[PDB]
RNA sequence: UCCUUGCUAC
RNA sequence: AGCAUAAGCAGGA
């Protein structure tokens, strides 16, 4: 029943007079130069405006109908959490954020959270299970390399990944049929057994796919072995005047 | 007792006590007021460095044209810098260059370059720094200036169907052939402009004052080009980028430390029984007033002699656009009475009529520039200002370093934008004077002026190159900027992990020893806590956010699972600068706390780390009160249209949406496509399909009318 | 594919912009494709070598590294916004509920009794006495009624600049008059001053340990594994535990609290003149106290651009006799008497009008970052030591190592004061902090040129026989940027004294 | 011709 | 007055 809503929105936006001169006058690729129209120059002092923003009493834009479902207009001694000034969006204080975090409703979603971030929990799981040793205090240093830095098991090269996510999530406008599909097409079947029914949005899904398939190869000063497991252990393992390595397993 | 902080250098090196001599803990000096005098000094100083008076009249422009190559009036002051290039000498240096490595060298690099130009989309022009919009004559980011250009194209004659680089360049040249060009002024009126005025406006470069340059006493004017110059400069920078990546005597792309060890070792393995080596640290002076684009035109005509017929004419347009640039002269000056009470403002237009209200220096600099001034601009035709060709001048330097005269005394080195390192090999000291004066001779003929004030030499490796002072064995690191550790300023969630990312990348690339790492981590933690007003629970701070935390701390069981944004302590360290704080702490949180924080039904986030403190601060207040109000409304329209595109193609922010038909037809054809696919295996209802078909046909008849 | 759009004005433009021995781009393109070089190249080169007249300058035979030219003129004044060496603070125990800066201001009106803070209307020296007397009485009765907002009087309208702006008239109406309002422009530059004599005593004052202890608000130490984290935690604890007690940290806390409070007042209330105290916080005998150094007054800052230079009027507290050479920009009044137990000494109230901006508010209020390069320098020394020896010698190497500083005044030659390595951190934080204060154009250009001279001294240390091409223009570029900054003149003089001490061993210098 | 007002926690 | 340094800020709509 989404196509009726899309027809109502498309007829609603072709109802406007001077908006009809916008679409069907450009091209598809102009979407990119339609996405960026930041008339501010550079936001050249972000932390300055962030401290000036947090210096006020109501700096935040927050939703009304979710916060009036559970929240409270003022806390127990003069702490303001609400305004009536202005779309229906209400200004608020970070005291309402911490009041939400300590006296608000709660929904169990730990499976979704521990499944979106599998690469990062894999990093912490590999970090907890390592053992170190003594230092060395020796001269060390070597040239700059292009090294894959993530312990993935697939190792694609940023060209099968975009085409892979075209031919898994939404195949109606994916690509011309190339030669890179066939064998990995079997994996596509397995992916269509995974991302079929989830509450995860397609931008979050296309985010979390590219972190189990993409070994991030960068141009870094390396020394010793070039195993891909010890590349966060590159900045952890040694610098210019010192070195620490006693990893057994 | 006196005190002296330099005495540490009596028993140390300049690789340890050299970070002490940078005043990088204080503010950079900013500029104030008009930037007219600095632009006048740049243009008039270039014409003073022309070393000629050979002027040639013009048929296109209404102003005289001074020539800058092969036309020399040799002054006796030759230690003064010249800006006059001999083209037979430099083509002899390029022919001397390609006889060193390979035979079809330039053919190979040019075929790779054109091979990368033909597979390039023009939206790459939006991934850049600020440019100059000639529609409203201001400085804007790249995407706004590009869409205002395409807006002027589609409003003037026809529509646009290009979607490549080459067809966009051809579209600009076709816009040069048009007799009249029309655009939108401000409340959106539609104006027109002529043909010679469009040429005068397509070649306008906007000059301003360079703000925040650590290391100079006087200010300097930086210049920004338009939009009709950026694709051609992109082409030339791809060509020279491939040439510089292929060479072995350059330091722009980057390793810059392996090359110097290989050339110091490889040229210290090439000595006879009596020879020796002298290295000389140099600095090329007036680098932006002595690089003419006419020698660039001849050299780029020499590289692509056997490449194609497209590339031979496509790599020969940006030099022709640099031989005829205009310059915006800032915004004028200000006059005042004797009592300093009323101060009138004179802009750059009426500066000629108000000529007799200036100083001595302003009238000197203005009367050396008067027959080259237009109404607003000036006609410079031999300068190469800042923010332009940077990888081709390095090819000029490598051409000066590969000179072969035929003893057995010679030189090598390494070249950057304007900083060279010269290694000389000879036998006695007057022969060293002969070789070094030969180097200043070849650089002096080609158009490169070594500065005699900032240059010196030694026998072994004690040189200096791109602010890394190399001593005999050790190397010091670059003194990095301090405010870069805290420049996120968006969120309570995307600040501390971004600061750990900046500390990490400054630990890998530069030195950044572990003590400086822990200290910088702790100071960024403290500026975070001072910014967002959150202190730990055991602290004595009693404000409007710690009253709630101090009141409700008895509910939380495991107290060291709290976030730093909620009054938690620190668990990240040097060995955890890739693990965020939230993901490190989710093994220790209370289930009530964790289920309450990460709830996606939150009134703040709804409408790389975990998104649960992600809020948006409110907008400004004077953005809807000026004369530029409705332009803000204009961006709203674009957002709405983009949202409609996101409503149709469910995966559009992943892959780049190329195509050249329209945006509305792909929407309607897509809704009919998924209406048929979801029709025959799905929907099946006459009122829904006929009502959707009725809305698509009614919206199509509304769009066509 | 291979067709470029051959337009007309572009080919008539490319044919106009070729070099001079060519007619069209076609003739140039046909000549560049058939080019073979010759040996007139070397003849043109040597004909360029002959008309040169350029000789290189050795140092072992013409050691003309003369000392720099310090100006011999009027002494450079005290230019920092606050008072460092001559400060006087009133203390009270810190109340956590009364922690906003205006409440600190009120509780110090009852604590530090301003009822005894009578001033005579005749100052000792200075410029404007009655305006400062009426402004001090007006702001003191403003603090007495417990509200910080100056009602409009003649004194505040004269001091913080209100209505003192030129009329910016655009060039649409000018209404020119015959020989009336003759207008033009003129610029002058900056005036030149001399070597400061008060600067050494404030260098040695600032690194002397102050009994009030911890000043800088640092943060907590993260837990450590069995890694190199013991090294980082140890260096941070030792270096931080040395630098927290000094008198430089008192001024860093003074800039953070005072200028940070001025920063939030400049955001929240433009167009209204506020009253901001000048205070710190430090632990006295474990009891957390907050101090009070003076009373600062804002000047209706409508900060439009990154500049703005709003006018801060500072009333300061001192207990020393003033000096018309050092305290030249002040307007020194008096205060009264203070009991100071080891008897009851005098108290001088000082006055000064000054100015700030948005950018220096952002850079002074974050001066804690001056701890970041300091440790770096220290750690480099330590690391290179073990890099030469390949053994964990860190703890005893911060104890059995000396570091030269501070030669005496009557003699300099090989009479140097070596300290321990760890105490070295004190000296380094002071100079980093001075780079935060006295940053100008002059200090930047001076720091480039001193890096050149340091390269010359390193070439002298190892006997590499360096050489220069043009010494005269070199000193004519260094001496341009030593005008009136106190740090620049002080560091140029100490650079000359490094040349005097180093002249006793290596031979490239003068006396 | 006219002078609106934002509420500060190291 | 002052900040500041080769020219600005010290209100404006």
């Amino acid at each position: 029943s989404l196509l009726l809503t899309l027809a109502k929105e498309y007829a609603n936006l072709t109802k406007d007079k001077k908006s009809c001169k916008l679409l069907s006058q450009g091209t598809v690729s102009s979407y990119t130069t339609f996405k960026k129209w930041t008339t501010s120059r550079k936001e050249k002092n972000p932390s300055l405006r962030m401290r000036w923003a947090m210096g006020s009493k109501f700096p935040i834009m927050a939703n009304r109908e979710i916060l009036e479902e559970a929240g409270i207009p003022e806390q127990w001694e003069g702490i303001d959490l609400w305004s009536k000034k202005d779309l229906g969006m209400v200004l608020a204080s970070p005291a309402a954020i911490t009041y939400w975090n300590f006296c608000g409703p709660g929904v169990d979603n730990s499976s979704v959270i521990k499944d979106v971030y599998k690469a990062k929990f894999m990093k912490k799981e590999r970090w907890r299970e390592t053992l170190w040793g003594p230092m060395n205090f020796e001269l060390v240093g070597k040239q700059r390399r292009v090294v894959e830095t993530q312990p993935v098991e697939i190792k694609l090269n940023q060209k099968e990944i975009k085409e892979l996510t075209m031919w898994v999530l939404f195949e109606d406008e994916a690509n011309l049929a190339s030669k890179f599909i066939q064998e990995n097409f079997s994996l596509v079947l397995s992916l269509r057994e995974l991302y079929k029914g989830k509450a995860v949005n397609k931008d979050v899904a296309a985010f979390m796919i590219a972190h189990q398939f993409s070994p991030e190869k960068r141009f870094l000063p390396t020394f010793g072995p070039i195993r891909p497991e010890r590349m966060e252990l590159l900045h952890c393992l040694g610098g210019d005047f010192w070195k620490i390595e006693a990893v057994t397993a | 007792m006196e005190i002296n902080p330099y005495l540490l250098m009596l028993n140390n090196d300049i690789t340890s006590m050299i970070s002490l001599t940078y005043p990088y803990t204080g503010a950079p000096p900013m500029s104030h007021g008009t930037s007219t005098k600095y632009s006048m000094e740049t243009v008039s100083r270039t014409y003073s460095y022309s070393r000629t008076k050979k002027e040639v009249p013009s048929g296109i422009f209404p102003i005289e044209r001074r020539k800058f190559c092969n036309t020399i009036e040799d002054k006796e002051n030759l230690e003064k810098p010249n800006g006059n290039v001999d083209i037979n000498f430099m083509l002899s240096l390029a022919e001397m260059l390609e006889e060193k490595m390979g035979k079809g060298f330039f053919k190979f690099c040019a075929n790779e370059a054109e091979a990368e130009i033909l597979k390039m989309h023009f939206s790459k022009l939006t991934e850049g720094r600020q440019t100059y919009d000639w529609t409203s004559e201001r400085n804007m980011p790249a995407a706004t200036a590009l869409q205002l250009t395409v807006d002027a194209i589609q409003e003037t004659q026809g529509t646009f169907k290009g979607t490549t680089m080459v067809e966009y360049c051809n579209k600009i040249l076709e816009m040069m052939d048009w007799p009249e060009v029309k655009f939108k002024k401000v409340t959106l009126m539609i104006t027109k402009i002529g043909r010679e005025e469009f040429i005068k406006r397509i070649c306008t470069i906007n000059t301003m004052a360079k703000d925040g340059e650590r290391g100079k006493y006087k200010r300097r004017a930086i210049a920004t080009p338009g939009m009709g110059i950026r694709p051609f400069s992109k082409i030339v920078e791809t060509l020279a980028q491939k040439i510089c990546e292929r060479l072995a005597e350059s330091g722009l792309p980057v390793e810059k430390k392996a090359k110097l060890k290989t050339t110091v070792s490889s040229t210290n393995s090439k000595l006879q029984e009596g020879q020796f080596m002298v290295n000389i640290t140099g600095d090329n002076s007036k680098w932006n007033e002595c690089q003419q684009p006419e020698a660039y035109l001849a050299m780029l005509a020499y590289i692509t002699k056997d490449s194609s017929n497209l590339m031979k004419d496509l790599c020969s347009v940006a030099p022709t656009l640099f031989c005829n640039k205009y310059v915006k002269m800032g915004q004028g000056f200000r006059a005042k009475n004797k009592r300093k009470t009323k101060e009138i403002v004179i802009p750059a237009k009426k500066m000629k009529e108000r000529k007799e209200l200036m100083n001595a220096e302003w009238r000197d600099l203005f009367e050396t520039i008067e027959p080259y001034m237009d109404g607003e601009c000036c006609f410079l035709g031999g300068g190469m200002l800042m923010g332009m060709f940077n990888m081709l001048s390095t090819v000029f330097g490598v051409m000066t370093l590969n000179y072969r005269e035929e003893r057995n005394c010679y030189w090598t080195g390494l070249q950057s934008s304007d900083d060279f390192v010269l290694f000389c090999i000879s036998r006695t000291w007057p022969e060293m004077e002969m070789t070094i004066l030969k180097f200043i001779a070849v650089c002096k003929l080609m158009g490169i002026n070594m500065s005699l004030e900032k240059s010196y030499g030694c026998l072994p490796e004690l040189f200096e190159f791109t602010s890394m002072f190399f001593s005999g064995d050790f190397v010091s690191n670059i003194a990095l900027e301090l405010p870069a550790f805290t420049t996120a300023g968006m969120n309570e969630g995307t600040d501390f992990t971004a600061a750990m990312s900046v500390i990490r990348t400054n630990m890998i690339n530069n030195g950044l020893s572990p003590g400086t790492a822990l200290m910088a981590l702790r100071i960024c933690l403290q500026e975070f806590r001072a910014t967002y007003r959150v202190h730990p629970y055991d602290s004595g701070v009693k404000n409007h956010r710690m009253k709630i935390i101090r009141k409700f701390i008895e509910t939380i069981e495991n107290k060291d699972g709290l976030l730093i944004s909620d009054g938690g302590k620190l668990m990240n360290n040097i060995s955890s600068l890739h693990i965020p704080e939230e993901i490190l702490k989710e093994d220790l949180m209370d289930p009530s706390y964790r289920n309450r924080v990460f709830n996606p039904r939150n009134p703040f986030t709804q409408f790389a780390v975990v998104s649960t403190h992600s809020f948006r601060t409110r907008s400004n207040r004077t953005l809807l009160n000026t004369d530029m109000r409705a332009m803000a409304l204009e961006e709203k329209r674009y957002q709405v249209v983009c949202n409609m595109y996101r409503s149709v193609f469910e995966s559009a922010d992943v892959n780049t949406p190329i195509g050249s038909m329209s945006m509305g037809e792909a929407i309607e054809a897509k809704i009919l496509d998924r209406a048929r696919t979801q029709f025959e295996n799905g929907i099946i209802g006459g009122e829904e399909y006929s009502e959707i078909k009725r809305l698509i046909e009614d919206a199509k008849r509304q769009r066509l009318s | 594919e291979l067709e470029m759009y051959k337009s007309k004005l572009f080919i008539a433009m490319r044919d106009e912009s070729v070099p001079l021995p060519y007619i069209n781009y076609e003739h140039l393109r046909t000549r560049c494709e058939t080019f073979k070089r010759n040996q007139a190249e070397c003849e043109a080169k040597v004909a360029d070598v002959a008309s040169r007249l350029k000789i290189k300058l050795e140092h072992l035979e013409e050691n003309k590294l003369r000392p720099l030219e310090i100006p011999k003129e009027k002494e450079a004044p005290y230019t920092h916004k606050f008072l460092m060496k001559d400060a006087w603070f009133f203390a009270k125990p810190h109340d956590s509920e009364r922690a906003q800066p205006q409440q600190i201001l009120y509780d110090f009106f009852e604590a530090a009794n301003m009822g005894f803070m009578t001033t005579s209307p005749k100052p000792i020296f200075g410029k404007q006495g009655l305006m400062y007397h009426s402004l001090w009485g007006q702001t003191k009765r403003a603090i007495k009624d417990k509200r910080n907002e100056l009602e409009p009087s003649e004194q505040r309208d004269f001091l913080c600049g209100i209505g003192r702006a030129s009329k910016k008239i655009q060039e649409d109406k000018w209404q020119e008059s015959r020989e009336e309002e003759f207008k033009q422009e003129e610029t002058k530059g900056a005036a030149k001053r001399g070597f400061p004599t008060w600067f050494n005593e404030e260098w040695l004052w600032a690194m002397r340990d102050s009994k009030i202890g911890d000043w800088i608000p640092m943060a907590e130490m993260p837990p450590c594994k069995n890694e190199m984290e013991d090294y980082a935690k140890k260096m941070c604890e030792e270096l931080e535990s040395k630098i927290q007690g000094t008198n430089c940290a008192r001024e860093m806390s003074k800039l953070i609290h005072t200028i940070g409070s001025l920063h939030t007042e400049c955001r929240n209330f433009p167009g209204k003149v506020k009253i901001v105290p000048i205070y710190c916080r430090g632990t006295l005998r474990g009891e957390s106290t907050d101090c009070l150094f003076g009373i600062a007054i804002k000047g209706k800052s409508h900060l439009n651009k990154d500049d703005g230079m709003y006018t801060v009027v500072t009333f300061e507290f001192s207990t020393e006799e003033p000096n018309p050479s050092k305290h030249e920009k002040y307007t020194v009044f008096e205060a009264g008497t203070v009991p100071v137990e080891a008897k009851e000494k005098k108290l001088f109230l000082y006055c000064r009008t000054t100015g700030m901006s948005k950018l220096k508010n952002d850079w002074f209020s974050k001066c804690r970052r001056c701890l970041i390069p300091t440790m770096e320098t220290v750690e480099q020394i330590v690391l290179k030591e073990c890099a030469l020896k390949e053994e964990n010698r860190v703890s005893e190497m911060l104890e059995n190592k000396r570091a030269w500083i501070a030669h005496e005044n009557g003699e300099n030659l090989t009479r140097l004061v070596s300290t321990k390595l760890k105490d070295l951190c004190r000296m380094l934080i002071v100079t980093q902090f001075y780079y935060c204060i006295y940053n100008d154009n002059q200090l930047e250009g001076f720091c480039n040129e001193q890096k050149k001279f340091l390269m010359f001294l390193q070439a002298d240390k190892d006997s590499k026989s360096a050489f220069t091409f043009n010494q005269k223009g070199l000193y004519e570029k260094i001496e341009e940027c030593i005008v009136s900054n106190p740090l620049c003149i002080f560091l140029a003089d100490r650079l000359n004294k490094l040349f005097l001490v180093a002249k006793s061993n290596g031979a490239k210098y003068f006396e």
